[PDB]
């Protein structure tokens, strides 16, 4: 009763604790070791940042029973505004002991007003300053202290290993994780603190900064103690939005903290943080689900972007399937980046906004239920720091301002995106109300989010582990994993980091954590830690324990390559998530931990593996797994050679091949799979398999696990993407087996006889195995080929549908809701000049036909399986979608064909057979079935820019046009500084964003979308906004796109209010003609806009809504104007034959011939004579254009001045391009001519037009001696650095020729003067070898100024 | 003419 200490017991320690405080004096274990606390009189309290000092009268006691007391602490300041009542909890279970603060009362608040307003005298933070919960003393045998902190760098080690001397002197220490050492017992402190502090290298905040341990030393007597104290914890913190609003918002969680006393854990008679760690795991947090991350063999993104649909949901589960057969069912986690909206960095931040072009909530439901069969995990890239106009969410106080109160500007690319005000998004409960969307959509089928860009603070210029606590809990929540972006974010709860599984990324400082704590404490649990990567050295030169190495194949960056995605989850993957089915119990002998690095006291053994690296795992079945280096020489060739052995026998040996592709190994295993791909129980006995992998290929012997060693035979299978094939038989002997394996070829070992996995091709698709995935059977066993032609699955990467000759594959169509409507696309890349077709049947009679020529348009979609660097065939790739709409009939009979109708040997292509509800009507047709009329507001787009395709202004590119959505005021002209709408009627419309000055096609129609007949006319008409005159556009061409055959009208000025365009456009003789925008040379005019506003204007933009294309009367006429007409246009060319290209008269003559065949068939109509006369009019007014041409080309050489103005009003092109490539304006400057030049470049020529050799207008004034030429074209807009095909700058060749007034101009307008050429060589070393040392001594002299 | 290696001597 008058004793000032109580004592709590376990069976296996007994505690003393103080009835004055909540302190503990020491831990006694049953074996009688002692281990301290806080041994002197310290009662400190700290709230908002004041410390006070508790009394005997301000602590009530009570003893609840022997594992648990209660202390009531009355902590007061009346000066600093705080009085408060405090509850602590301690309470006592095995070697643990824990200290809650279980209630928090403010007697000067009445709590956190309503929306979370201010609460005045708030308890922001609170701590025990130097509580010392548990200690050691420099007078225990081998005190010691074993801390980390984050480091992403893999030079630069996280941790800190020391003795704990008398010199020893901390205070308030910070550490993520903390152990301390001495007289047999070891300890680390576990506490939810969400306090930041040190870190060892991090490029982000977003938690990475997560410190929770305070070391503190003081005077015990004659020893120096160091004490272990939680950081301070947060309760009702108060925080500012982006435009000064304060907020106060209630606590994560209430304090807690915790110790676990160990003795000789892992029984290696050393009491080290070892020992401390395996105890911490019993106290610690786990970040929710970590317990599946082992079963997460095969991760990858699955990618859509900007409306094309490139990968629908039921398409991702055909690949999950794929997948499962080659990994004979491991688990899998699919990153889907652009599930929603648009696609990827569209719609941000309405997470409850699943794409309707991928199929929505139901066909990702279906994607996630279906695909969980085969072990796969799905989840959605989301993003809380950047919107865009067109999200739901998007509002003023969504928006991030700067101090000055404008918008705090994002990344401009579909759109403009802009800052989210990430404290008002917590605050206000807008967030977590999005997250809610998203569950009310996805229910419990989905496993994590992805979390991206999360402190690289864009919302705020905070992100602190607070914010990215409270981020996780709302995540978490809904039955969510979190994973996020940066390698060093999120320690606290985060499964996974992009920039860690990924190594690619970042470069050496900026990957996973690099700790040896935090690696031996959670490597099971995360896949954030650093794997192999040897050009990164340090933590990346062959980790022991591997790490995870992401590839992709479903249009992530470009990513498309199965085969080497396949081979890299057995190189580094398969091994990885081996290791983690066990946790770390001993790691000694780390080499990257040294005496310089404050690691002196780090865990040593020359008794083990020679001294060199070694690390032993178990799982609580007593499985061991030992890990071991070769050498901790990076010298020696066996740094890089690794051991793995399970329960003592080898199952794995060699090199890895090089995680950054440098250098292949020699690397064999033979791993012991025992676990299901769901929630990692062991299989049953039979059911048990091994993975073979032997990195050069060959003959290896190993012995088998316990197990099996009475096995007289095994069964090998090879993994292929059709699952379990080339069945062996291979013997075993005295418990061995020899297996002889191809080089990189994965193989499953089974004791008897295994069954195929059931995989049902394309289910919810309403046709089986629509990507060709099933192999050559399917041809069989699901599509019916006839015809005399041949039909193939071709393809090792993205198999396809190959046709040959006269031929058609068909499949009937299942669960269809009759009566409603339905697009049926499919991608088709035709090489033969016979017809292409996809065609809907019912009870024989054709309900929708389609046809496609030879395919005019290369596929530029980078997210796309089969874009033009796919290699479909011959290096290029055609693919483009091709639809028919039909009514599903009442009879619930439609078949599906695909045919090739010509007889040739030309190859044509078919994949993805696509059957969607589609409401679209806009195509009326003629009787011959010929089109009468299409019209298009985009309204109803089952994906893509339909009619058109998207072009090669940017190469193979994440393309900047897109379907815009409509938000209003947002996405209309006078919100902020944007002067353009998104959407002209409607709610959708085509989004062109800044492709200005490209000279080239942006996007174009094709003859499979809308077929223009030859010798027919056309109107064509849509509405428009631009943002500049003459920056786009209408081009009118005729079969595959080439500069200089394609009719030009630029488009005027419409920025606000919607313009209107319309045309005439006759068919081509060869059925291939089309219309499209064309980005020109023209500037853009900003308007006097500057920085963010020259994007988020409009200035640069075009967007096209309301296009309508209609057959049209033409003036009817006889066979005798047809014929008169064919005499009339010989007249005016056949003359001319000289003055024309081989290939330009064989276009003359080919439309003249074909037009002739319309004008003398037997049988001809009026209509053929208006066809043959409309064509020949048609190729009149393009020889005549294509003379003035070349007329202009002669003009600007020989320089007549005067026939160059009117050539340009009549109709010549200012940009007209001869044989080299060469422009009016590179013939102009090469023979100087002033004026010439001015008025070309007013009237619209490309001052940077590059001929064959690359070679600009500039570099040919430069190289002959015009510095009149020169001042104009740097005034226009030449680029002064702009290289030729050898790396000559126009300043390499001034220097090389020998013109000193050329050097200094260049160099004073920006000239790079030491710009390398493909010789290696400056614009300085090219005046040295000419003997131009006047020149040379002013390079000199700009070099080092 | 091809004037990318007229320009070059
Ligand atoms: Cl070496
Ligand atoms: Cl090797
Ligand atoms: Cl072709
Ligand atoms: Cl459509
Ligand atoms: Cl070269
Ligand atoms: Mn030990
Ligand atoms: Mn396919
Ligand atoms: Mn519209
Ligand atoms: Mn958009």
């Amino acid at each position: 009763s008058m004793v000032a200490c109580e004592t709590l017991k376990t069976k296996k320690m007994e505690v003393q604790i103080k009835k004055n405080f909540p302190s503990v004096l020491q831990y006694t274990m049953t074996d009688g070791k002692v281990m301290y606390g806080q041994s002197k009189d310290v009662r400190t309290v700290e709230i908002n940042g004041t410390n006070i000092e508790l009394g005997d009268d301000d602590v009530t006691f009570k003893k609840v029973s022997d594992t648990e007391a209660t202390y009531t602490l009355k902590v007061k300041d009346e000066a600093k505004k705080i009085d408060a009542v405090i509850t602590v909890q301690i309470t006592v279970k095995a070697n643990q002991l824990h200290l809650n603060v279980t209630k928090i009362k403010n007697n000067l608040s009445e709590g956190i007003p309503e929306g979370n307003g201010v609460e005045e005298n708030a308890i922001q933070t609170l701590s025990f300053p130097n509580q010392s919960l548990v200690s050691v003393r420099s007078s225990q045998e081998n005190a010691q202290f074993t801390g980390a902190r984050m480091s992403s760098n893999t030079q630069k080690p996280g941790d800190t290993n020391f003795a704990v001397t008398e010199d020893t002197n901390v205070t308030d220490s910070d550490y993520t994780y903390g152990f301390i050492s001495g007289a047999g017992l070891s300890a680390g402190l576990w506490s939810n603190s969400e306090h930041d502090g040190t870190y060892v290298a991090a490029p982000v905040r977003g938690g990475s900064q997560n410190t929770r341990v305070y070391a503190t030393t003081q005077q015990t007597g004659d020893a120096t103690s160091l004490g272990l104290a939680s950081a301070p914890w947060y309760y009702h913190r108060t925080v500012t939005d982006s435009k000064g609003k304060k907020y106060t918002v209630a606590e994560t969680a209430l304090p807690q903290m915790a110790v676990a006393i160990a003795g000789d854990e892992n029984e290696d008679g050393a009491v080290n943080w070892q020992d401390g760690a395996i105890a911490y795991r019993d106290i610690m947090n786990n970040p929710y689900k970590s317990e599946e991350v082992p079963e997460l063999v095969a991760w990858r993104i699955a990618m859509n972007f900007g409306s094309q649909a490139q990968n629908p949901f039921l398409t991702t589960l055909d690949n999950v399937k794929k997948v499962a057969l080659n990994t004979d069912g491991l688990g899998q986690s699919v990153l889907l980046k652009g599930y929603g909206n648009e696609g990827h960095d569209s719609g941000h931040p309405d997470y409850g906004d699943i794409g309707q072009r991928l199929g929505g909530a139901d066909d990702m439901n279906t994607m996630m239920e279906e695909g969980s069969k085969y072990g796969a995990r799905f989840g959605v890239h989301v993003n809380a720091s950047e919107m865009y106009p067109e999200a739901k969410a998007f509002s003023e106080d969504m928006v991030r301002r700067n101090s000055a109160g404008g918008l705090s500007y994002g990344w401009n690319w579909l759109d403009q995106g802009v800052g989210i005000d990430g404290i008002y998004d917590l605050a206000s409960g807008s967030r977590v109300s999005r997250f809610a969307d998203l569950s009310k959509e996805v229910g419990d089928n989905m496993d994590f989010i992805y979390l991206d860009v999360w402190g690289n603070l864009t919302s705020s210029g905070s992100e602190d582990s607070w914010e990215t606590r409270k981020m996780s809990k709302m995540i978490n929540d809904n039955g969510w994993r979190m994973t996020t972006e940066w390698g060093s974010g999120n320690e606290y709860d985060s499964t996974f980091q992009h920039w860690a599984a990924d190594l690619t990324y970042g470069g050496y400082t900026s990957k996973g954590e690099n700790s040896e704590v935090m690696r031996f404490l959670r490597n099971h649990q995360k896949d954030s830690w650093v794997g192999d990567y040897p050009q990164y050295g340090g933590a990346a030169n062959a980790p022991l324990l591997g790490g995870y190495n992401m590839k992709d194949f479903e249009g992530w960056q470009g990513r498309n390559d199965y085969a080497a995605y396949i081979k890299n989850l057995y190189t580094h993957d398969v091994s990885t998530k081996f290791i983690q089915h066990f946790k770390v119990t001993r790691w000694v002998n780390n080499p990257l931990l040294t005496a310089d690095n404050g690691n002196a006291a780090a865990v040593s053994d020359p008794n083990t593996n020679n001294g060199n690296e070694q690390i032993t795992l178990k799982d609580s079945n007593g499985n061991v797994v030992v890990v071991s280096r070769g050498s901790n020489d990076t010298s020696s060739a066996a740094y890089r050679q690794r051991t793995i052995t399970f329960n003592g026998v080898k199952v794995a040996s060699g090199v890895v091949s090089a995680g950054d592709g440098s250098a292949t190994g020699d690397e064999s295993y033979l791993l012991p799979w025992m676990w299901d791909s769901f929630t990692g129980k062991l299989v049953k006995d039979s059911e048990q398999k091994l993975y073979h992998w032997n990195t050069k290929g060959g003959t290896t012997t190993w012995t088998l696990p316990d197990s099996w060693k009475n096995l007289s035979s095994v069964k090998v299978y090879q993994l292929t993407d059709q699952g379990k094939t080339n069945e062996q038989t291979v013997a075993v002997s005295g418990g061995k087996v020899t297996l002889t394996a191809d080089a990189e070829t994965p193989y499953v070992v089974y004791k008897g006889e295994a069954k195929q996995i059931q995989v049902n091709w394309s289910e919810g698709m309403h046709v089986v195995d629509a990507g060709f995935n099933g192999g050559s059977n399917t041809l069989t066993d699901n599509w019916t080929v006839s015809g005399s032609g041949k039909a193939e699955v071709e393809g090792d990467n993205n198999a396809m549908l190959r046709l040959t000759g006269k031929v058609d594959v068909s499949q009937r169509l299942t669960d269809l809701k009759a009566g409603q409507k339905y697009a049926l696309y499919v991608g088709v890349d035709n090489r033969s000049t016979g017809d292409a077709s996809v065609t809907v049947t019912s009870g024989g009679k054709v309900l929708a036909t389609n046809s496609t020529g030879k395919s005019i348009a290369k596929n530029y979609i980078k997210a796309y399986g089969h874009n033009t660097n796919s290699n479909t065939e011959n290096g290029s790739s055609y693919f483009q979608n091709m639809y028919v709409f039909f009514t599903a009939p009442e009879n619930g009979d439609a078949t599906v064909t695909l045919s090739h109708k010509s007889t040739d040997g030309a190859h044509t292509y078919f994949d993805d057979v696509r059957i969607v509800e589609n409401q679209y009507s806009g195509i009326t047709y003629e009787k011959d079935g010929t089109l009468k009329s299409l019209t298009n507001g985009f309204e109803n787009n089952a994906q893509g820019i339909w009619p058109f395709v998207v072009s090669g202004s940017e190469g193979v590119e994440d393309n900047r046009i897109h379907l815009s959505e409509l938000h209003a005021p947002f996405t209309r002209a006078g919100w902020d500084v944007k002067k353009m709408d998104d959407v002209l009627d409607g709610t959708w419309s085509v989004k062109v964003n800044g492709l200005t000055q490209k000279g080239t096609l942006v996007y174009q129609t094709i003859p499979q979308n809308v077929k223009f007949e030859a010798g027919a006319k056309y109107k064509v008409s849509f509405d428009y906004q631009s943002g500049s005159d003459d920056i786009y556009a209408i081009a009118v061409g005729q079969g595959e796109y080439s500069a200089g055959s394609v009719k030009l009208t630029n488009l005027k000025k419409a920025l606000g209010e919607t313009g209107k365009a319309e045309f005439e456009l006759t068919g081509g003789v060869n059925g291939d003609s089309w219309f499209g925008i064309y980005s020109t040379a023209t500037a853009p005019d900003l308007q006097g806009s500057t920085g963010n506003a020259q994007d988020f204007g409009g200035y640069k933009d075009f967007v096209l809504d309301n296009l309508k294309i209609e057959r049209i009367e033409s003036q009817t006429r006889t066979k005798a104007e047809a014929q008169d007409k064919v005499k009339e246009i010989r007249g005016k060319y056949d003359s001319k034959r000289a003055e024309l290209s081989d290939a330009a008269w064989q276009q003359y003559q080919d439309t003249l011939v074909k037009a002739r065949v319309l004008i003398n068939k037997n049988g001809a109509t009026a209509e053929d004579f208006t066809k043959a006369y409309d064509i020949l009019v048609a190729l009149d007014e393009y020889m005549k254009l294509k003379d003035l041409d070349r007329k202009l080309l002669e003009a600007a050489w020989v320089g007549h001045d005067d026939e160059v103005r009117i050539l340009m009003a009549n109709g010549a092109d200012v940009n007209a391009r001869d044989m080299y490539g060469q422009t009016p304006l590179h013939l102009a400057a090469f023979r100087g001519h002033l004026e010439i030049v001015e008025v070309l470049l007013k009237t619209g020529a490309d001052v940077n037009a590059q001929d064959v050799t690359g070679t600009t207008p500039l570099h040919l004034a430069a190289a002959v001696g015009h510095l009149d030429i020169v001042e104009v074209l740097l005034k226009a807009g030449a680029d002064v650095n702009a290289q030729d095909w050898h790396g000559e700058t126009p300043l390499h060749l001034a220097a090389h020729r020998g013109h000193l007034e050329f050097v200094e101009v260049l160099l004073k307008h920006g000239a790079d003067v030491n710009a390398q050429d493909c010789f290696g060589k400056t614009p300085f070393d090219l005046a040295i070898d000419n003997g131009n040392e006047d020149i040379a001594e002013v390079l000199q002299k700009a070099a080092k100024l | 003419p091809f004037l990318a290696l007229l320009a070059a001597x």
